[PDB]
DNA sequence: CTCTGAATCTCTTCCCGCGCGCCGTAGGAC
DNA sequence: GTCCTATCGATCTTCGGAAGAGATTCAGAG
């Protein structure tokens, strides 16, 4: 999910991007 | 002039519902409403409907729909239902008046203690009218005659 | 698959078949002594896949050693049977077919690209009364539906100048003839010339349709079926219970019932039967 | 409904007789009635070859191949003695032939 | 009641439901809203795909769980592919895709 | 003569777990 | 008896739901 430790996921996706 | 007309019919039902119309055309006494209701058959293409020669009275368009097994007739409206057409009629009457075993081929028996098996062609009794076809017994490809009436194409 | 996103669109007949593995053509699934499935059904084996787990339904081959590879005793290719799950069929329909969600949504859609209430359109599609195409040289509008009087009226006072179709058939026509472009310019510009605000919001609502469907890849005959995909029959089995019986499945006698339907209009126009019996037949076949 | 024949031709009677025991007993168990089997004449073939290469002439070793024949008749097939009979494995080695009426 | 490992449905793959057959608790929604008001998002990716919907990945987490490995491979859920179909059967191309 | 009101039609929605119990194509033709 | 084809293709499916909203038809008049 986009939010908790899948938002921590998604935005270290987004960020290494 | 009674132009024909098409009805709708429990499929399987067909010849009761040809055979309930012939009752109840005498019954109320409509002879002189109806002439014959077609059912082709072949050695019936469309196990369906029935074509009825008759004309178009209200008294009449109730008396099919009270025969059992009628929906009623096919037609452009309820209020209406239509005759066929002039050609239509002759083209009807024109036909209800008007595969080989190959070796290698696998078919099933169509009669008998074989029937419904899955069997390979192993020779050619051609002449005969007849068919071998090897079958699977005791584990073996055993070579089994039958009839030409056995095949399952 | 690895995949990001997700995408919805209509599914053109071509791109049906892309999907298809194969045409089930026999409505029967299996004997009622025997459990194998029988070919060209609604389980065939070389249509969907292999029932067994590695091995073929002939049984030539019953070993990794021979997979990916075709038999020629059955048909069935030997893979992992699990592919069964995936496969899907088509059924190629004698006749087209309008599809059901975008004939009765809220709004009526095939209605609104056509302008053409749904009441019109739900009595044209169940052969209730002709509507004029290609008219031509006579006093008969675009669309224009006309009964069957109406059409006797038609059939003498014009001769071949006009066209009146019944039912889906006329609907593709119309669906095929639409210049969707120029039509959304005409309507958008239209929309200034008045201020029916009982009208301008319907009109919006018809013109942004047009946008969307010019925008989209879509074209307007796929609202139309005319090949309908099978699902995979592992996600419809025919399990059986307690006894020689298999537990009735719903889909698959949908499926039978217009497979039957369908195969019975193909006997009919190879025969050749008169046009109240095929026009009563695709009825049926359009309702199943 | 037609019996079933069933000619069993094979090299060794025994062999024979072991099959035949299997396919009486195994329609017996299915409820059909079968007549036989019947031993029908074996036919012993001959062959007389002279055993030594060149000349000797009076040296002949005489051998036979016997060939030994069955029959059982299976009375009115059940299908499901069809199937009994469709699914068992008979002796190898064994030839059977079938005839239906 | 208490179910490891056991009979799974023909259809979609989860496992089966009741007492008298080996099933598992259905994980309804509601239980899904409350873990999403927690930040847990491994514990759903593995509720609802390891535990209970990808058939490959159910495997290879028993062995990585006996190993003593303690890792999924999630992939994906077998029931969403079953709806893919379910719609495709319809006039509907719906698709996954890369971008 | 058809434009904005209502007025009448159809379509869609209704907590969640558990646990049993049973019941589950039909008629007629060869 | 088994094995086949088909759907009230001479009925009347249940009236003991609210509601909420769009959609579809109809007035009083510009
Ligand atoms: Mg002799
Ligand atoms: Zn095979």
């Amino acid at each position: 999910i986009p939010a908790g430790t899948g938002y921590a996921y998604h935005q270290d996706r987004m960020r290494r991007r | 002039k009674k132009r024909w007309y098409v009805v709708q019919a429990f499929s399987g039902f067909e010849g009761r519902v040809a055979t309930s119309l012939r009752e109840h055309i005498k019954l109320h006494n409509m002879e002189d409403l109806f002439g014959e209701v077609m059912v082709p058959t072949e050695e019936k293409f469309f196990p369906g409907y029935v074509l009825v020669q008759m004309v178009m009275n209200d008294a009449s368009w109730h008396l099919v729909r009270s025969v059992p097994r009628v929906m009623g007739f096919i037609g452009g409206t309820s209020d209406r239902p239509a005759p066929i057409s002039d050609k239509e009629v002759d083209a009807i009457m024109n036909r209800l008046q008007q595969t080989l075993f190959e070796p290698g081929e696998m078919v099933r028996v169509n009669d008998g203690p074989f029937a419904d098996f899955n069997g390979v062609v192993e020779e050619v009794d051609y002449e005969k009218s007849r068919l071998k076809v090897s079958v699977s017994i005791f584990g073996r490809a055993t070579p089994v005659e039958l009839d030409f009436s056995q095949v399952e194409k | 698959e690895e995949f990001d996103a997700i995408k919805i669109a209509l599914a053109s007949p071509d791109m049906i078949r892309s999907w298809s593995f194969g045409e089930v053509k026999k409505p029967e699934t299996i004997n009622y002594r025997t459990f194998k499935p029988e070919r060209d059904g609604l389980f065939c084996a070389r249509i969907f896949g292999p029932v067994k787990d590695y091995e073929c339904l002939c049984g030539k081959y019953k070993r990794l050693k021979h997979r990916g590879v075709i038999c020629e005793k059955c048909g069935v290719e030997v893979t992992q049977t699990k592919v069964r799950r995936e496969r899907m069929g088509h059924i190629e329909l004698a006749s087209p077919t309008a599809h059901i969600w975008f004939l009765k949504s809220l709004p009526s859609r095939i209605g609104l690209l056509l302008d053409m209430p749904l009441r019109d359109i739900e009595r044209v599609l169940y052969f209730e009364s002709y509507v004029v195409i290609e008219g031509g040289m006579t006093n008969l509008e675009r669309q224009q539906i006309l009964t069957e009087e109406q059409y006797l009226d038609a059939l003498e006072e014009f001769g071949d100048e006009f066209d009146a179709k019944m039912g889906a058939e006329a609907i593709q026509a119309l669906l095929k003839s639409m210049d969707l472009e120029q039509e959304c310019e005409q309507l958008r510009e239209e929309l200034n010339e008045t201020n029916s605000e009982t009208k301008r919001k319907k009109l919006t609502k018809r013109i942004k349709l047009l946008e969307a469907f010019v925008q989209s890849g879509n074209k307007p005959e796929w609202m139309i079926l005319t090949v309908l995909p099978v699902l995979p029959p592992d996600l419809r089995p025919l399990v059986p219970l307690d006894g020689g019986r298999f537990a009735t499945s719903d889909l698959n006698d949908l499926y039978r019932r217009v497979i039957n339907r369908n195969n019975r209009l193909k006997r009919l126009l190879d025969l050749a039967a008169p046009d109240i019996i095929v026009r009563n037949e695709k009825r049926m076949l359009q309702e199943a | 409904n037609q019996r079933i024949r069933i000619r069993l031709k094979a090299f060794d009677h025994r062999l024979i007789d072991q099959a035949t025991a299997e396919i009486v007993e195994t329609a017996k168990r299915t409820g059909a009635q079968v007549r036989g089997p019947i031993p029908l004449p074996t036919r012993k073939e001959r062959f007389t070859v002279l055993i030594s290469p060149h000349v000797n002439k009076d040296a002949r070793d005489q051998y036979e191949i016997r060939t030994h024949l069955r029959l059982v008749d299976i009375v009115e097939p059940t299908e499901k003695t069809v199937d009994a009979l469709m699914r068992l494995d008979l002796a190898a080695g064994v030839d059977v032939q079938i005839s239906l009426g | 009641h208490a179910r490891s490992t056991g009979s799974y449905s023909l259809v979609t793959q989860q496992p089966l439901g009741g007492k008298a057959q080996f099933g598992g608790q259905r994980f309804g929604e509601m239980e899904v809203w409350a873990l999403e008001a927690y930040g847990a998002a491994y514990t759903l990716q593995e509720m609802l795909t390891v535990k209970s919907d990808d058939v490959n990945g159910r495997t290879k987490m028993y062995k990585n769980i006996v190993d003593g490995n303690h890792q999924m491979e999630p992939g994906m859920p077998e029931s969403f592919n079953v709806l893919l179909k379910e719609i495709r059967s319809l006039g509907i191309n719906i698709e996954l895709e890369d971008e």
